[PDB]
């Protein structure tokens, strides 16, 4: 919201994805790209 | 509070590739509580 003060986690978060790289067509070794997208409650899309 | 514990460099130059860690950096500080001698399990009354 906005009246929350600035907060940083300690270490990274995980999620999983073996399945879905393993349904594309390829392995581990092959080089790929992750893309991130933003969607707020606003209306609009924020800064990936 | 003036109590020196310890030091560390960061290497840091203009023309840095931007980067970031993926894991929080650990760093020993254990000797100097002990030679203040509050004790380390009961260290609910420090700070830094």
């Amino acid at each position: 919201g906005t009246a929350e003060m600035p907060w940083s986690f300690d270490r990274l978060y995980r999620y999983e994805i073996t399945e879905v790289l393993e349904k594309k067509g390829l392995s581990v070794d092959d080089a790929f790209t992750v893309k991130v997208e933003l969607r707020a409650l606003n209306g609009s899309i924020l800064s990936s | 509070c003036n109590h020196p514990a310890g030091s560390f460099s960061v290497l840091g130059g203009e023309t840095e590739m931007p980067f970031i860690f993926d894991r929080l950096y650990k760093y020993d500080i254990s000797d100097p509580v002990r030679k203040l001698g509050l004790k380390l399990d009961s260290a609910g009354d420090i700070d830094l």
